[PDB]
């Protein structure tokens, strides 16, 4: 949820290899809506504290490499996008 | 053959009953206003001297209906009709 | 759930819906019948064990409706369904 954090783990990644931020910017009322384990709803009536999107913020991505929506997108299409940038920054270069 | 006629379209590599057409006019184009605006003018040019030379004198509208697919015995991995090459695009995510 | 019940068939890989079933029964198999005749009557035949420890109770029956295909993100050029593979055969003229 916090930037701070996303932060962190790019530059501690980025010390060994790439990384590849990749913001599922699915929109919240679309995964309360298809949240079929009641965790939205619980933590809509209190039973569970501070939960992200509920009681919690969720600091959204400003230069992530790549944003998605699985509203929107099916999964092979949005795997497809991500395959893309790798495949153009050759790190895919196959066998 | 006139308005209303239904015509089979034949294939001459194999007398292979194609398309029937089901007229909508006869008329006869002013073959130079098309080979001058259409195809940009010049007496030369590759299309003009087609128009010309082996185009006929009128042409037969009207829409069509499919009868046979038309063969072709040559590269078939190779040859898409836009469904299939749809089907393939989508089956790979590629958007 | 009951005769006449429509239920959806859920993916437990990635809940997609699959399909709605319209019951057409619910009936209690005789599973031992079933190991028997069917699979031979050895209790240690895998297909008995499963039987035995993970199917349940009944037996729903029931036309079906398909929804979504199942998602699969391996080898779909490899995975034919019957007409892919019969228009295959067919383009080869493969008979």
């Amino acid at each position: 949820p916090y930037e701070e954090s996303r932060k962190f783990a790019r530059d501690a990644v980025s010390q060994a290899g790439s990384f590849f931020l990749v913001h599922v910017a699915t929109p919240l009322e679309h995964c309360e809506q298809s949240d079929k384990r009641g965790i939205y709803a619980a933590a809509r009536r209190g039973e569970i504290k501070g939960f992200t999107g509920v009681d919690d913020p969720y600091e959204t991505p400003e230069k992530a490499d790549l944003v998605v929506d699985f509203s929107k997108q099916s999964v092979r299409s949005i795997v497809h996008e991500i395959i893309l940038v790798l495949e153009s920054q050759g790190f895919l270069e196959r066998q | 053959l006139q308005a209303a006629s239904r015509i089979t379209l034949r294939d001459f590599r194999d007398d292979r009953n194609l398309a029937i057409l089901t007229i909508d006019d006869i008329y006869r184009p002013d073959k130079t206003k098309e080979a001058k605006l259409v195809f940009g003018g010049d007496p030369e040019h590759p299309a003009i001297v087609y128009l010309n030379n082996t185009v006929k004198e009128f042409y037969i509208g009207g829409k069509i209906e499919a009868v046979n697919k038309l063969n072709h015995y040559d590269y078939v991995a190779l040859r898409y009709t836009p469904a299939e090459l749809r089907v393939h695009f989508d089956k790979l995510g590629w958007s």
